[PDB]
């Protein structure tokens, strides 16, 4: 049974990637970075859970970036934050010409944007891989991931044997970068030794997707070929869980970060609508199963028990009841 | 073929019946051996090649053929046979050693699915997929190193290395029995197509014909002062 989207926020063009801000910008609502195919857009996004105030969704948009390329996926910077007395929005955005973009703005007047340049191959994936946002890790179909720091100079670069589909930093802790390779190898890397400290494996190919789990650092989940994939360290590489996700492929894996159990697959543009299955470690099959008509990009709201997939000219956010 | 303790050497004789039902041998060629011990040799009548395999001082196999009615200089062609796999695997430090020696263990035309089934089935003390080997091989490997791994605060080093070691004390297991399963044992040479085999005491190997390039990068540098000139170029 197809879920309707308990909130539906309409755009000005197809949202090909969705990111909430993961970070504290010291504002009451999350900010909501979706890039479309010409532009970035920052909004606000209050809720009627977190605020009795606000029916269904106060969604403002803040500030409108224009881009230029296809925006392939945004990475929210540890720095970014609304005070009043100093506003700070810093986030990268890579795209489809193989260049990072890091925009840096106050939320008045001043906008500043970075082109970093040296990736051969397009990049698939980017995060902040520093605590303190000065540092960002990028995969790409070049086989490598590299570490540029703000000023747009490659600090290290890691030679991949498969085209990097995911990139993730560590949540606690420092020093450990998480890059899962196409084929199934995600591999760990120091980034001060630089070296790898250790290689997963996962049974299905290809590994489209990895991400860390916030509440559970041990926990990693991510999605091969048709079926989702959770490891547990420091136990063993092999798959503890693995049970089928969707129909046609599984595309992006992403974890709840209110809750250790439950984590949100999306299915591959395709054939059939991008359809999103929520899954639950207890139970077998997904709670909550909704259908997008073209859906890309997936993020988890901070607090709430909600997810983001971008779909045509709208966001469709569900509530996975706990 | 008549073996002496210090030269071996074929001969080819042709059976010549005269009117008076009596029976002669006609010598056609003589050709000497060195100091390897002979395994199985055939010769065909449509190439006039001798076929013979030996095995060195090393006992390593060594292929050769020779034409028994063009040889005006007595010298066996070679045969460019398989070697062993290595005895160490070389590890960089960014590499793990678990993927590099599954891949070195995997890795097309290296290990016979016997060999590693056999190191599996000794190391722990059904006719299984290749993949679900390489899941089993993995499993026995991992749970001998967190048998090895006896302090609950060994460093990263500590760890790498005694990963290596039981890697390699696998690798080197597998690696004999390969060997013992590589151990030739007779030539099939087909007389009408000419297809030759090396049949090994583990498996079968065709010999194909080799290009002129690979020819020449390859002969042993003593041997490469004799080729003729005449088929390189005019």
């Amino acid at each position: 049974s197809a879920s309707n989207a308990t909130y539906t926020v309409d755009c000005e063009d197809y949202v090909h990637v969705v990111e909430f801000n993961p970070f504290d910008s010291g504002e009451a609502g999350s900010l909501l970075a979706y890039g479309g195919i010409s532009y970035v857009v920052i909004a606000s996004c209050r809720f009627q859970e977190e605020d009795s105030t606000v029916e269904g969704i106060e969604f403002k948009t803040l500030k409108t970036f224009h881009h230029g390329e296809r925006v392939v996926a945004i990475a929210w910077s540890p720095e970014t934050r609304c005070d009043a007395l100093l506003p700070l929005l810093r986030f990268a955005t890579a795209a489809g010409d193989k260049k990072i973009r890091i925009f840096t703005s106050d939320f008045q007047d001043k906008n500043e944007y970075k082109v970093i340049e040296g990736h051969s191959g397009y990049i698939n994936d980017l995060v902040f891989c520093s605590p303190e946002g000065t540092d960002i890790a990028s995969v790409g179909d070049d086989h490598t991931c590299r570490i540029w720091d703000l000023d747009g100079k490659q600090i290290a670069m890691f030679i991949l044997r498969s085209p990097g589909m995911s990139v993730a930093w560590h949540p606690e802790g420092a020093f450990k970068l998480m890059v899962a390779e196409k084929t199934g190898t995600i591999r760990f890397y120091d980034l001060t030794t630089h070296q790898a400290i250790l290689s997963l494996e996962s049974v299905q190919v290809p590994l489209m997707s990895a991400d860390w789990c916030v509440r559970n650092t041990l926990r990693i989940g991510a999605v091969a070929g048709n079926d989702w994939i959770i490891w547990e360290m420091p136990r063993s590489s092999y798959p503890q869980d693995n049970k089928p996700a969707h129909a046609d492929r599984a595309r992006m894996f992403r974890w709840s970060k209110c809750n250790e159990n439950v984590f949100a697959t999306t299915g591959y543009p395709g054939k059939m609508k991008s359809q999103i299955a929520i899954h639950h470690l207890a139970h077998p099959q997904p709670i909550l199963i909704g259908t997008a008509p073209v859906g890309s990009g997936l993020s988890w709201h901070r607090r709430l028990p909600l997810c983001v997939v971008g779909g045509y000219r709208k966001l469709f956010f569900w509530l996975t009841e706990m | 073929y008549l073996h002496t303790p210090k030269q071996g050497q074929f001969c080819v004789f042709q059976l010549m019946c005269a009117e008076s039902n009596r029976y002669s041998l006609d010598h056609i060629s003589s050709i000497f051996t060195n100091q390897e011990t002979l395994i199985d040799f055939t010769f065909t009548l449509t190439s006039m090649d001798i076929w013979a395999l030996w095995l060195d001082d090393d006992n390593q196999t060594v292929v050769k053929h020779i034409n028994f009615e063009e040889n005006q200089a007595g010298q066996w062609n070679p045969v460019f046979v398989n070697p062993l796999p290595e005895d160490d695997l070389a590890i960089s430090d960014e590499q793990e050693p678990q993927e590099a020696y599954l891949e070195c263990l995997f890795a097309p035309g290296r290990f016979t699915i016997a060999a590693v089934q056999k190191a599996i089935q000794i190391l722990r003390k059904l006719d299984l997929s290749w993949e679900e080997l390489r899941k089993d091989v993995t499993l026995t490997v991992e749970n001998e190193i967190q048998n090895a791994v006896i302090d609950y605060d060994v460093s990263q080093e500590e760890f790498r290395q005694i990963n290596i070691e039981n890697w390699c004390k696998f690798y080197t297991c597998c690696l004999q029995y390969q060997e013992t399963l590589s151990r030739p044992l007779a030539l099939l040479v087909h007389p009408d197509t000419n297809m030759v085999c090396l049949l090994r005491k583990g498996f079968l190997s065709f010999l194909a014909p080799c290009s002129l390039v690979e020819h020449l990068y390859l002969v042993p540098a003593e041997h490469l002062l004799t080729v003729d000139e005449s088929v390189i170029s005019d």
